[PDB]
RNA sequence: GAAACUGCGAAUGGCUCAUUAAAUCAGUUAUCGUUUAUUUGAUAGUUCCUUUACUACAUGGAUAUCUGUGGUAAUUCUAGAGCUAAUACAUGCUUAAAAUCUCGACCCUUUGGAAGAGAUGUAUUUAUUAGAUAAAAAAUCAAUGUCUUCGGACUCCUUGAUGAUUCAUAAUAACUUUUCGAAUCGCAUGGCCUUGUGCUGGCGAUGGUUCAUUCAAAUUUCUGCCCUAUCAACUUUCGAUGGUAGGAUAGUGGCCUACCAUGGUUUCAACGGGUAACGGGGAAUAAGGGUUCGAUUCCGGAGAGGGAGCCUGAGAAACGGCUACCA
RNA sequence: AGGACUUUUACUUUGAAAAAAUUAGAGUGUUCAAAGCAGGCGAAAGCUCGAAUAUAUUAGCAUGGAAUAAUGGAAUAGGACG
């Protein structure tokens, strides 16, 4: 039977998996710009030793 | 037998659970969980024996099924849960935290640590690797798998789990000069720093170890848990701070500090 | 009941074991499934900690993939030329893993046709661009050409029906048709 | 006690899932797959560009070496593909403080990349359960000869 | 809150030592050779397929319990009739964007470059590719890409782990009698006012794919067993040792089949025979060395009268589970 | 921390390992003891030290030593270095 608790719960889990897929694909961009950094220090430092020796 | 084994006779017990040969046929079997149960510690020793709250097991029980226990910031409402190797039990009754750390002689000694460092947990990292659609992901020695963790963290390495997202907060690297804990074997509950990890082609790593006292030891590398960095160790080392005085030394103590 | 243990075989030495304990259950073997052609008729087992396996008795039809080009198109099976292991399945028609069967070819017939389109056996400006950026490259050699123009593929089949339910494999191709060839001159 | 042939038998012998393109004009002999066991074990010249197959290979084939490693003496060279080595040893019997020579047969099998005969001392490595018998791969062959390195004798 | 359906355990525990002499077992390894309910940590938009006509404010039918009629001498024997439910059995819906692949209504003389159309989650199976990496410069033809401040420069290329991999993972083409992707429950029921049953909304409980972790389970390397030669050769047509391919396996493996090779163990005692032999931790005994015992409080193994065979499950060849033979 | 060659052992020192119970053995007035892993001390107003150690003589792993015992180099130089 339609209950304003089965709605309710309908909601809940549609919301849920909507937040999670929004919270993963920001942890993916967080950890795709982490990498970026750190590639950029590591290409500066292997243009330092180049330059240096 | 045929499937798994589900009882666990008191002789069979570790010797570090400690209890008592008499007074009982069996021990207690820890459930499946975050640590080997050689290794871990069930809530009903824990509570019934090191910290005398209760009585036996139906106290066990009723202190387990009304959330008063908090094993990792969670409530883990069962008898037997495996509270394992720097696991934090809280509870919000009596305000007091505890942190599971082997005390020189080898034991789960009680650990009460302080509320303000009690939001986070130190774990070795087990497993590196990286899991369906290119995601890296890092396995510890609790079995949590935490995702896109940092870059440059490698195998046997430490971790310094914020404990309420669940999340890497910050990480220590093993190499030679790092202060240490050591986790299994005659070694148990010891402290000290790495002289030298020789390598061994083919496996069973062995990492030299020499503690504050200028005693040296070697153990193995799956017996290692790096705590910090010598004079900083990263959490609150228990009494004694695992220098292993010898047993003489240990008679002169009892010797010394003593008042009746 | 067929085991798999190594306690009823003799030892090394070859002294006669005596019996230590009856077979167990981890040690089963089922029934071979010696699969045949037409009207697919595929049997779920319910194996070890689930993981349905599926008995191929019976398959018609499957897919086979290209290496060269490597391109894979649902075709049928149509009898098996050669077994490496028994010519017995071979005179029965028991499709196992390789085996060596012939293929209708139609589905990759077409597709050349509509991907290079050479005309084998002797429209839009998008299209004639990318043929002339291909070159002419498709310099297929001409064996292939000759089974092609009689039409039925030689193909080596590399999944299990056993086990997978699947009746996946590869053409023969390059030097490996060559060889089997030979062993198909020596059956002729 | 190799065949000329490179495949002898009624099946094929290919390196599984490793593919020359006949279609691309390169024309190499083919593309042979190859691994270092490790350990720091040499792979053989022999097994870097022979022609064999041998899907028990430590160097080409599927088997991949670990556990243990014992060092032998071929006992037995006769027997396709395999080797039989004569481990010996001293068992201490301690009611006399006394040992007692005794050995032991392990079966192995040897990669064509070797050449192998009756008196050479070899180092063998553990493997997965290859036949019946056999758990070991010969990875090197230390005395080739041993004392028939210098055979004639012409001033 | 009976009963019954559902779920889970019943494979733990307890007992005995009959079989078993490289068998079990002990110590020590390995699984880059596999399955793993549960516990713990994470984990998925695509179920649309031409989306300009659908139940998603909730899809269908049975079915026990029960109401009544019986049968048999009896058994935890149940046939017929009548309703009835689900986290039982079946179906099935949303639902974004993005990017990548493929196919083109055209033009304008090349550097050709473009309206636009379909597919892509995961799961399975098969082919192929990436999964790099010892170190400074070239010329050159062949092909042809960016910018051109029309000389030509190409400077930038991203890559984890182990000792090792065809590993982890990613990508392309396809495949599937198309697995999963919540139509499930409890409490509290707050906030927004778009003031309506409207929009949202917390704490849990069960589920659920995959990957880990744990309880494990299977195999597995080296070495170790009591007496006996009045047991010296043993094994192979019926697998004995190895090769290859296949089948089966959860997985390696003569584990089984097909075709080959004729091999494997042995005076360092193999093979056979005996054990009033389960192995071990241990017990008695005690100058030292030892001798005897260990069915039994712990760990392993095996068995449920002797034998075989099997359903259910993650786990049984279970026996306080079934099938058959023998007693 | 990387390529490079590693004569191979037997032997012996040290260490990691050899489950608990058992044996040994430390502490402890179960009234003593067999035992047990307990207990002790406050003013009585919660404060406490414990639950020690060793051995297993075999097999495996690492490690220092190089006497004793064995094997191997260069005799056709196909030997070693640049
Ligand atoms: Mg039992
Ligand atoms: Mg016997
Ligand atoms: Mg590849
Ligand atoms: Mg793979
Ligand atoms: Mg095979
Ligand atoms: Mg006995
Ligand atoms: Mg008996
Ligand atoms: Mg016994
Ligand atoms: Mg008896
Ligand atoms: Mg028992
Ligand atoms: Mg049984
Ligand atoms: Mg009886
Ligand atoms: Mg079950
Ligand atoms: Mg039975
Ligand atoms: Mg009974
Ligand atoms: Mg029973
Ligand atoms: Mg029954
Ligand atoms: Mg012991
Ligand atoms: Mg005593």
């Amino acid at each position: 039977l339609v209950t304003p608790q089965r709605l309710q719960r309908k909601r809940q889990q549609k919301s849920l998996k909507i937040k999670n897929a929004q919270a993963q694909r920001e942890a993916a961009a967080e950890y795709a710009q982490l990498l970026a950094k750190r590639l950029s220090e590591r290409k500066a430092e292997k243009a330092e030793v180049r330059k240096r020796r | 037998a045929r499937g798994p084994k589900k009882h666990l006779k008191r002789l069979a017990a570790p010797h570090h659970w400690m209890l008592d040969k008499l007074s009982g046929c069996y021990a207690p079997r820890p459930s499946a969980g975050p640590h080997k149960l050689r290794e871990s510690l069930p809530l009903i020793v824990f509570l019934r024996n090191r910290l005398k709250y209760a009585l036996n097991g139906r106290e066990v029980k009723a202190i387990l099924m009304q959330r008063h226990v908090k094993v990792d910031g969670k409530v883990r409402t069962d008898t037997t849960f495996p509270a394992g190797f720097m696991d934090v039990i809280t509870l919000e009754a009596t305000n007091e935290n505890f942190r599971l750390v082997y005390d020189v002689k080898g034991r789960f000694a009680v650990h009460r640590i302080t509320d303000e460092e009690a939001s986070y947990k130190l774990a070795k990292v087990k497993k590196v690797q990286l899991g369906k659609k290119g995601i890296p992901y890092v396995v510890t020695h609790d079995g949590r798998t935490i995702r896109y963790p940092d870059p440059n963290i490698k195998v046997n390495d430490t971790v310094k789990v914020d404990l309420a997202t669940g999340t890497i907060t910050d990480f220590i690297k093993f190499d030679t000069g790092k202060l240490v804990y050591v986790t299994g074997g005659r070694n148990l509950g010891r402290v000290g720093t790495i002289v030298h990890r020789e390598r061994h082609e083919g496996g069973f790593d062995l990492v030299h170890i020499k503690d504050s006292l200028e005693n040296t030891f070697v153990t193995r590398l799956n017996n290692v848990f790096v705590i910090g960095e010598p004079g900083r160790p990263w959490i609150s080392l228990p009494k004694g701070k695992g220098i292993k005085l010898t047993i003489s030394e240990e008679r002169d103590r009892r010797r010394a500090q003593h008042g009746l | 009941g067929i085991s798999r243990d190594s306690r009823h075989k003799r030892a090394a030495t070859g002294a006669k074991r005596a019996q230590f304990r009856k077979k167990r259950k981890f040690e089963l073997g089922r029934q071979a499934a010696n699969t045949k052609i037409g009207t697919k008729r595929i049997h779920p087992v319910r194996t070890r900690g689930g993981n349905q396996k599926f008995r191929a008795l019976r398959i018609e039809t499957g897919n086979f993939s290209w290496a060269s080009e490597g391109v894979a198109r649902k075709t049928r099976i149509t009898g098996v030329v050669y077994h490496p292991s028994n010519n017995e399945l071979v005179r029965t028609n028991t499709l196992t893993k390789a085996a060596i069967v012939q293929i209708d070819a139609t589905p990759f017939r077409q597709w050349y046709e509509s991907h290079y389109g050479q005309s084998l056996g002797k429209t839009s400006k998008n299209t004639e661009r990318k043929w002339a950026a291909r070159a002419a490259e498709a310099k297929i050699e001409h064996a292939v050409d000759s089974q092609f123009g009689a039409g039925r593929l030689y193909a080596a089949i590399s999944s299990r029906p056993g086990q997978s339910g699947r009746c996946d494999g590869y053409i023969l191709e390059g030097e490996e048709l060559a060889f089997y060839l030979r062993r198909l001159t020596a059956k002729k | 006690s190799t065949e000329l042939t490179v495949q002898s038998e009624r099946a094929f012998q290919k390196q599984p899932h490793i593919f020359t393109n006949p279609k691309a004009k390169a024309n190499r002999k083919t593309k042979r797959w190859y691994k270092n066991v490790g350990l720091g074990f040499k792979t053989p010249k022999t097994a870097i560009e022979g022609s064999y197959i041998d899907k028990k290979c430590p160097f080409t084939g599927l088997v991949s070496i670990r556990g243990k490693i014992l060092t032998g003496t071929v006992v037995s060279t006769r027997m396709h593909r395999t080797i039989v080595i004569r481990r010996d040893y001293l068992h201490y019997v301690p009611k006399y403080n006394r040992y007692e020579k005794r050995h032991k047969n392990v079966p192995a099998h040897v990669s064509p990349a070797f050449r192998v005969q009756v008196g050479d001392i070899v180092t063998v490595g553990q493997c997965r359960p290859i036949s019946k018998t056999v758990r070991f791969n010969v990875l090197k062959v230390a005395s080739a000869t041993g004392k028939a390195n210098k055979q004639f004798a012409k001033f």
